[PDB]
């Protein structure tokens, strides 16, 4: 492709005892204004690692389909609870989808995050493609990765991509603490989104909040 | 078996066939004159329903100064022919001048040796008289096999009955022939190898090249030759 | 019209439904020198039994490395089985490449089986004719083994054509291996099916039986020309 | 004379031999069964290899295997030329979800299956292959379907259908039954019955249902449902 | 003894390709039999529903193929080559519209399929499709075609023809059924072919098969104008058309 | 009886088409290596029976490269096809790697071309060096089957000198010991005198780390020895 | 691979001809002014529509084919032969000519036999039509070669057949003349005699394109 | 092209035995030039210059004058003449007897080794210059070996010829008498006819052919030597 012509808002990742917290709004514009405002960007791409997006909305799919295709093929060969595709893999193999378009000149233009639990020590042993209590996970379980349009590639315990690196990132950076608790997390997003509701020109309501947990891949839809 | 095996005697199966398969074609005669190649041919009468008057397939055309005469597989013939054409024409094109002859059956007996090589396909059921006049050194006339193994000639009979109208060019042949005692020459000897006295003048063609400084290179018809069998009425230049 | 004519192809089958060109295959593992491995709760050992052409030669190596966690003992033809592990090793160094985690060991011999059967179908090239024997540890120690025809089996003891029959009795009988945690009592397991399957009169191991362990700390760690003599290869 | 050697022989009688002799072939290995029922479509798999090895895991030779999660696919036959059709088989999966975004069909699946078994007769060089293939599904509104793939195309729905080694004795146990609207619960303890039948009380027999009102996909064999095996009535 | 007919692209001494022959004999070896014919502005297909040779289902077995929604044909033989030669004829006709516009024609979708076919025959790439069908279909002539083909090259093209292992036993009846409409009253048309045509075609089946011909064993389509769209006819009124023999 | 094709198998586990060629390295001419705690020295025969050959053209003991030397036998026009392979891919692994090819790298590599599936190469031979790890000495035949060998012989007499070494090898020989061993096993089996022109010996020593040729005027101070 | 013979000539070649001397009799006879060609049409019932099954198709507007052979070999040639009449009528706008239409398709059936793993042609072609340097009426053999002929017969016992042509056809005809002796020369000549509208009949028809005689026109002839 | 039951090859010695059926070429090394030779047979009255059927050049110093089949030393020397002139393209010196002599053998090991080609039936003999100023005459059989050589001959009956040839071979010798000692090779072709032998006397760098007028002047001793 050439040229972000159908971009999307920024999403954040952000991890702690219970489980993964990420969220983003429903606008997708159009360059210059908001042509569709009910857009998803969470992506689920297995029953244990979500991944969101940024950027182009167009050269997503190009990168949806050829990641949930890789999931139904391990699903297809889960001879063992152990052989489901860690969240390590799925990043490392992303990171190499950008790295062969680099080669080229096109490089599909997204800042992809992908987020899971990277542990097999809570049974889900059972896949529900077609559709109680939380636990605690020891903060090294839990895989959050980045990946640039340029190929960079890394983890850490709090991402941001976008527009929101230079916004969310900073009131993020000292705010954020260890294993926070659910409404700690919630309360942090709801209170960043809003400086990113009065700055960034392209960014809406609609914050389709998704947590992955122990136990699945929840949805959550507020509006501020 | 296949082309590529040998044998134990050390010759070849499809191309010692193939140079059989020659020996039950009609004759071409060849023959160097003073003046210029001649050539000869026996029209095989399958009936009397064909044209007889403008075509004949034992003489054909390379060039406006390179002609063959052809002897065996008819069908294959005309693949050679058609590959002839394109080498003596690919020299002009690439070296703007006529190509000689001798340049050209090297050009053509390597894609005769390039079947009885490789690719498990049969070889080339043809041989065939070759002539023409150059620059480099005058008035030639080639002879390729079905093995490629080329060589130069002054007067060759191949086809059916050689050993016969060959020995007929060992003793009535001259060093010294004018173009008209040339064909005369050459009329005997392509009328006494299917072992009769006259021809029909429905029957054999002859072609002559005679270079006048541009290479006329006349064909015969009919009736041109009439004239030709009527003078070995009276000068019979006999078996012998 | 029998005997005969169903024999020298890899295409055509007998009329009584047996692919008799790579039935010859399975066969043909069993000209070569035994080998046995030992699956224990937590370890995993291979045991491999060289053979010396002659007494200027040397032994030719049987058990190889794959990787840190995964070695393969081959038992047949050489010239196969050299392939097959250089098929074996660009491919599992490729998704520590391409990826970063380990390679998953069910879905390593399902490539290398499928090598198998790649060369069964085609009328030029023919059968592998080579028993693999895969031994590796990744979350608990699996031992692999295939044919000429693609196969798996998720194996607890084998054996390997020499005197495979008398090994396999041994195996049979030998169930306590999963509670022997003590990985000096494994090899001295593993060592006695050779003993009590080896030839008659025959040297018992004179440091030209190749030994090999893995397991949770362990790589493929070729045991050492020392350690087997010592008390390994003298208590018996 | 001898016209049963390559593939692209006709036999002067008119039919095509060399693909005759891969039925020999099939009916020499184990057997995998199926059935229709009003609650989803349990299968089956004997695998009567065990006097010659009785080293293997317990749970390890599996011969169940899923494109997806609602379609299930089982072999008789050569189980190494069965991996190459698995692997043209979810491979056709995937190509028809990047091309339309949706699970593949059954009967588009089939009819494409089948298209590659039969290629390889076709052909004077390769040889063909020597597995018959079960695929079945079970829809949500409506029934289950079996289809059955065997070697030289010939796709055909079902209701229930065994092939192996006791293709024509397994048939005549399941006419007898109507297991068109009975249950899933209960036809798996009658299919335990019927291996008893035609050897030995050993669980070599994995198998797995498509579907219980268990989110309508396929499960595993589900070892505590398959314990209480009525072993004596 | 070892004769010449081993390989396909080998002629005999006389000059016939056994592999051809032999081809065809597939076909008649499968018992299982096809009429159809073409009347005015109509022509249909009579299949027979019969495995080639418990728990079956019926309705799935059959031996007509949609190639387009306006070209039908109908196949027999070997249940893997004619499944086969459908999908190298459903590609065909579909990329005829694709680089050609126009829907493509009855006649030229059979005379498509002959050429692949004689391309299999003068080469020893494959086996010969032990296949036969008879194509049928209007065209925008407004008038109907029908076109048979065997497993060599054939674009024959018949009103009324059959297919299948009694093509020895069926002209000289076929030939009669014809002969009982054309100098027979032949009156108008007033647009009722299928009581007129395929009631007179399916007469034509039970004279060929001895037995009673049940509804549930047959099944027909038409192609007939004001209809176009190779209709497979439902079992109410196929049951309906069996009782008007008497 | 099956030798159609050049693939196939045998109903009691055996090749057919490599076993051919399994007798025919045993028609050339003889040869022997030792190797030794401090190097590699081989040895072999020159039928050089028409005095008209310029002796030099015809060689037995060729150069896989600067510290690699191996002998050949069998059909010599097919044994400079995989020398010349090997003369390749050791110079091209000079190229990638700056150090020189391990032998146990080259024998390997040596072998897969003899695994054409052509035909298969009906050449055994004898590469020996002393690349790393003092030095090795190698036997590979056309099966693929690559022996490292302390001593061994290839040729139409190889079968004499293989009990000749077992009842002469040592494991503390130094060069000059084994130099009049390399030549009392090929004293015994030869049709003609170890003259100063039939043997062509030549060594890999390990300090230089590089072979050198033997010389006419070297090996006559050798095999006047007597042994 | 169809190899030689000891005897020096094609065995495959040989067993070709057999076929095209046991098909129906194909016969073109040429004129001063115009060719006409004919085939004895073998119904086998009143089933076949004559409009459908042919054995004269055209390759131009002035050139004629005819077949001798096998029939599902009746279309492949056909192809080739038309598709080489619009390959010359691309590069040069006037019409392709016979010497050079008949030297292409001789070449085309030539590299049917030395090609391995390949058949012969099992046909005899007959070429025939206006052109400018006169008429011409060609067969092309399936060994490859092509003769100039002035009328003759391809089909079943042709030995005889050519027999009614050596000592009833003079070299001035009329072609309507020409067509009772080529009548003569099918009903007179064997089996067949029930000749009613069973008969294709192409012709030059002097200098204008070619027609294809319908069943009526033939009846005006039939009659005699 | 596979291989025998015992070792051998049935498509190489066949094609080295159908060499044996054709004309005879001998040469013969010098000090500083190689004379050679070739006894060949034409047809009296007709075939004029037999288009120069033996001694082929391949560059200003390198002659050739092959044995066997006539028809395939075109497609050799077309695929060598070739080869002769890409070196001097890419190496920028005249191409050394050495190479091409490596590069025929090549060739026809080239054609032996693969599948579905016929053997070149030709074995041919190449006399050169190598870099330095050094003549050494090499022979390649279609086999695919090659060996240097001080005299040799190949064709009809070339054991005969090469026996007599080992006996009285000089060490250095005189133009004349280079040639005598290959016009004494007539032990082929009876009569020693002077319209059948052909010599060219290959010096200096230069190709040159010999006139028949000095051939009669030779080939006349030889008569008067018998008695």
């Amino acid at each position: 492709t050439l040229g972000p012509v159908v971009t999307g808002t920024s999403v954040i990742a952000i991890k702690y005892k219970h489980g993964i917290m990420i969220a983003a709004d429903r606008k997708a514009s159009y360059g210059s204004y908001a042509k569709f405002q009910n857009v998803e960007r969470i992506f689920k791409i297995n029953n244990k690692t979500v991944m969101g997006f940024s950027g182009e909305l167009a050269d997503a799919q190009y990168l949806h389909e050829l990641l949930t295709r890789k999931n139904i093929n391990n699903l297809s060969e889960k001879k063992r609870k152990e052989d489901m595709y860690t969240p390590q893999h799925y990043h490392s193999y992303v990171s190499r989808v950008f790295y062969v378009r680099k080669n080229r000149i096109d490089p599909l233009f997204n800042n992809i995050i992908i987020a899971g639990i990277n542990s097999q020590k809570y049974d889900n042993n059972d896949d529900n493609v077609l559709l109680e209590e939380y636990k605690e996970i020891h903060k090294d379980d839990l895989y959050i990765g980045f990946v640039d349009m340029h190929g960079t590639n890394f983890c850490d315990d709090y991402i941001t991509t976008g527009y929101a690196r230079y916004f969310a990132l900073t009131l993020l950076r000292d705010h954020y603490k260890d294993n926070m608790t659910e409404e700690e997390a919630r309360i942090l997003i709801n209170e960043c989104l809003r400086i990113l509701y009065f700055r960034d020109a392209t960014s809406s309501n609609f914050i389709q909040i998704v947590k992955v947990t122990s136990k699945g891949v929840e949805y959550e839809e507020p509006y501020i | 078996s296949r082309t590529t095996t040998f044998s134990p005697e050390g010759r070849l199966y499809q191309v010692e066939y193939a140079l059989e398969a020659i020996n039950n074609a009609s004759i071409t005669i060849g023959l160097i004159t003073k003046d210029g190649v001649i050539l000869g041919a026996d029209k095989v009468f399958i009936s009397k329903l064909i044209d007889k008057a403008n075509n004949y397939e034992k003489i054909y055309k390379i060039d406006k100064h390179i002609f063959c005469g052809v002897a065996g597989l008819n069908a294959d013939a005309n693949i050679l022919i058609n590959q002839s054409r394109l080498y003596a024409q690919r020299y002009l094109y690439n070296y703007n001048e006529v190509q000689p002859v001798s340049q050209l059956v090297v050009q053509i007996c390597d894609i005769k040796q390039s079947y009885t090589q490789y690719g498990g396909l049969r070889p080339y059921g043809v041989s065939f008289l070759i002539g023409g006049y150059d620059t480099k050194d005058g008035y030639q006339l080639y002879h390729t096999d079905p093995s490629g193994n080329y060589s130069g000639w002054f007067a060759t009979a191949i086809g059916t009955n050689n050993l016969t109208a060959s020995s007929v060019l060992k003793q009535e042949w001259k060093n010294d022939m004018t173009l008209e005692e040339g064909l005369l020459l050459a009329l005997k000897t392509l009328a006494k190898s299917t072992d009769t006295e006259i021809p029909k003048s429905e029957k054999i063609e002859l072609a002559y090249l005679t270079n006048k400084d541009g290479e006329v290179y006349q064909k015969y018809l009919t009736e041109k030759e009439i004239e030709e069998l009527i003078k070995l009425y009276t000068q019979k230049y006999i078996k012998e | 019209m029998y005997r005969n004519l169903y024999d020298t192809d890899n295409i055509i089958y007998s009329p009584e439904g047996r692919l008799y060109q790579v039935e010859y295959a399975s066969e043909a593992i069993k000209q070569g020198t035994c080998a046995v491995a030992i699956k224990s709760k937590d370890y995993v050992v291979v045991s491999g039994l060289k053979k010396c052409i002659s007494k200027l030669s040397f032994p030719q190596e049987k058990i190889f490395k794959i990787d840190d966690y995964i070695g393969i003992s081959m038992s047949g033809i050489t010239s196969d089985a050299k392939v097959l592990t250089k098929f074996m090793q660009n491919e599992c160094l490729s998704h520590k490449f391409l990826y970063n985690e380990n390679i998953n060991i069910e879905s390593l011999v399902r490539s290398v089986a499928d090598k198998y059967q790649k060369n069964t179908q085609k009328s030029s090239k023919r059968a592998f004719g080579v028993g693999l024997m895969i031994a590796a540890y990744h979350n608990e120690p699996c031992i692999f083994e295939t044919r000429p025809n693609g196969s798996y089996f998720e194996y607890d003891a084998l054996s390997f054509g020499a005197r495979s029959h008398a090994s396999k009795t041994y195996l049979e009988k030998n169930l306590h291996l999963f509670e022997e945690c003590s990985l000096e009592e494994l090899i001295l397991h593993c060592l006695k099916a050779l003993k009590c399957s080896l030839s008659s009169e025959s040297e018992l191991t004179i440091s030209n039986t190749a030994l090999a362990v893995v397991g949770k700390n362990h790589p493929w760690q070729e045991i050492s020309s020392l350690q087997l003599e010592e008390y390994l290869s003298k208590v018996k | 004379a001898g016209y049963d050697l390559s593939v692209s022989t006709f036999s002067p009688d008119g039919r095509l031999y060399q693909v005759e002799y891969i039925y020999k072939s099939i009916n020499n290995n184990n057997t995998a069964l199926c059935l229709e029922c009003k609650d989803g479509i349990i299968c089956c798999c004997i695998n009567s290899n065990m006097d010659k090895n009785k080293m293997i895991k317990k749970n390890s030779y599996n011969r169940i295997y899923h494109v997806n999660n609602n379609i299930i696919i089982t072999y008789s036959g050569f189980d190494g030329d069965a991996r190459n059709i698995i692997d043209r088989a979810r491979s056709e999966a995937n190509t028809y979800y990047y091309n339309f975004h949706t699970n593949i069909p059954l009967h588009i699946l089939v009819n494409r299956i089948s298209l590659y078994i039969h290629a390889y007769t076709l052909y004077w060089h390769m040889r063909p292959f020597a597995a018959s293939i079960i695929i079945s599904s079970f829809n949500e509104k409506d029934k289950g379907d079996i289809y059955c793939i065997e070697p030289n195309g010939a796709c055909y729905k079902y209701s229930g259908i065994v092939i192996g080694k006791n293709k024509e004795m397994f048939k005549t146990e399941i006419e007898k039954k109507d297991y068109k609207d009975i249950n899933v619960r209960d036809a798996i303890e009658d299919i335990y019955k019927f291996i008893l039948t035609s050897n030995n009380l050993q669980n070599l027999v994995n198998f797995s249902w498509i579907c219980k009102e268990s989110s309508y996909e396929f499960q595993n064999i589900h070892e505590e449902i398959l314990t209480p095996a009525l072993n004596k009535a | 003894q070892s004769m010449y007919d081993r390989h396909l692209t080998i002629f005999s001494p006389d000059g016939n390709l056994y592999q051809i022959e032999y081809a065809i004999k597939a076909v008649k070896n499968t018992n299982i039999t096809s009429v159809g014919v073409k009347g005015e502005n109509c022509a249909v297909i009579i299949s027979q529903k019969k495995m080639a040779t418990k728990l079956l289902d019926y309705n799935n077995i059959t031996n007509i193929y949609n190639i387009t929604d306006e070209i039908g044909c109908s196949m027999v033989g070997m249940p893997g080559d004619c499944l086969s030669m459908v999908y190298k004829a459903r590609s065909e006709a579909s990329e005829f519209l694709y680089s050609n516009g126009y829907n493509v024609n009855a006649e030229t979708l059979c005379r498509n399929i002959c050429d692949k076919i004689q391309v299999y025959t003068q080469h020893a790439y494959m086996r010969l499709h032990a296949c036969s069908g008879m194509i049928i279909g209007i065209d925008e002539n407004n008038k109907p075609e029908l076109f048979k083909f065997d497993p060599s090259g054939f674009c024959a093209g018949y009103r009324a023809c059959v297919i299948g292992n009694k093509e020895q036993e069926s002209i000289s009846v076929l030939e009669r059924l014809l002969e009982k409409r054309k100098k027979k009253i032949q009156q108008e048309t007033i647009d009722e072919d299928i009581r007129n045509t395929t009631i007179l075609a399916i007469e034509a089946l039970q004279t060929i098969l001895a037995f009673d011909l049940k509804a549930s064993e047959i099944e027909v389509a038409i192609v007939s104008t004001k209809n176009r769209n190779f209709t497979q006819i439902s079992e109410k009124e196929i049951d309906n058309y069996l009782t008007y023999i008497a | 009886e099956y030798d159609r094709g050049v693939n196939t198998f045998s109903p009691e586990g055996r090749l057919f088409q490599v076993e051919y060629a399994l007798g025919a390295i045993k028609l050339g001419s003889t040869a022997v290596g030792i190797c030794v705690n401090d190097g590699v020295i081989l040895a072999s025969e020159r039928r050089i029976s028409s005095t008209l050959i310029e002796k030099d053209s015809v060689e037995k003991l060729l150069s896989i490269d600067d510290h690699i030397g191996c002998a050949m036998s069998g059909l010599m026009a097919d044994a400079r096809t995989l020398i010349d392979y090997a003369r390749v891919e050791c110079n091209h692994y000079k190229f990638i790697y700056n150090e020189n090819i391990n032998i146990k790298s080259c024998v390997e590599l040596i072998s897969e071309l003899a695994l054409d599936f052509s035909r298969p190469f009906g050449v055994a031979l004898l590469i020996g060096g002393v690349d790393k790890n003092g030095p090795c000495l190698w036997y590979t035949e056309p099966s693929g089957t690559n022996t490292r060998f302390s001593a061994a012989s290839i040729g139409s007499a190889q079968e004499g000198a293989e009990l000749l070494l077992q009842e002469n090898y040592k494991k503390d020989m130094t060069f000059e010991q084994a130099e009049i061993l390399a030549l009392t096993v090929l004293r015994q089996v030869m049709e003609d005198k170890l003259s100063t022109s039939n043997v062509e010996i030549c060594a890999i020593k390990k300090s230089d780390q590089t072979f050198y040729k033997y010389n006419t005027d070297d090996i006559s101070r050798i095999i006047d020895v007597l042994p | 691979l169809t190899t030689f013979s000891p005897t020096g000539k094609l065995v495959q070649i040989e067993y070709a001809l057999n076929r095209v001397s046991s098909s129906s009799p194909a016969l073109g006879i040429r004129a001063k002014n115009g060719v006409i060609i004919a085939t004895e049409k073998k119904s086998p019932n009143e089933l076949i529509e004559e409009n459908s099954i042919f054995k004269i198709q055209q390759i131009s507007e002035h050139i004629g084919i005819v077949y001798a052979g096998m029939p599902g070999d009746f279309r492949v040639l056909l192809k080739r032969a038309r598709k080489e009449a619009i390959r010359y009528s691309l590069q040069y706008g006037s019409e392709i000519l016979v010497k050079e239409l008949v030297k292409i398709i001789a070449s085309i059936v030539q590299e049917f036999t030395q090609t391995g793993g390949v058949r012969p042609f099992g046909l005899s072609l007959l070429i025939c039509g206006v052109d400018v340097y006169g008429y011409h009426l060609y067969q092309i053999d399936p060994s490859g070669c092509y003769f100039n002929w002035m009328a003759t017969c391809v089909g079943k016992d042709y030995q005889n057949n050519m027999s009614f042509l050596e000592k009833r056809y003079n070299k001035d005809i009329e072609i309507e003349d020409a067509i009772h002796t080529a009548i003569l020369t099918l009903k007179e000549s064997y089996e067949g005699v029930l000749n009613e509208k069973n008969i294709e009949i192409g012709v030059a028809y002097d200098n204008k394109p070619f027609k294809i005689l319908t069943q009526n026109e033939i009846k005006d002839y039939l009659i005699e | 092209t596979v291989f025998s039951p015992d070792g051998h090859l049935l498509q190489v010695e066949h094609a080295l035995e159908a060499v044996k059926k054709g004309g005879c070429a001998v040469a013969i090394k010098s000090s500083n030039f190689a004379v050679l030779a070739v006894e060949k047979k034409n047809i009296p009255k007709l075939q004029n210059p037999k288009t120069t059927e033996k001694l082929i050049k391949l560059d200003e110093h390198n002659c050739l004058a092959f044995a066997g089949l006539n028809a395939d030393a075109r497609v050799l020397v077309n695929k060598t003449r070739l080869e002769c002139q890409r070196y001097y393209l890419n190496m920028d010196e005249p191409a050394p007897v050495d190479y091409i002599a490596k590069y025929v053998a090549k060739v026809q090991q080239k054609f032996t080794h693969r599948g579905g080609v016929r053997p070149f039936g030709i074995a041919t003999l190449i006399a050169g210059f190598k870099n330095n100023k050094e003549i050494c005459i090499y022979q390649t059989e279609p086999s695919g070996i090659y060996a240097a050589w001080k005299a040799q001959a190949i064709g009809k009956n070339a054991k005969i010829v090469q026996e007599f040839l080992e006996k009285n071979y000089q060490e250095n010798m005189e133009q004349k008498d280079c040639i005598f000692l290959a016009l004494k090779a007539i032990f082929e072709v009876v009569e020693l006819s002077s319209k059948n032998v052909e010599v060219a006397l290959l010096t200096e760098k230069d190709l040159t052919f010999i006139e028949e007028q000095e051939i009669n002047s030779m080939v006349e001793l030889i008569d008067q030597e018998r008695t």
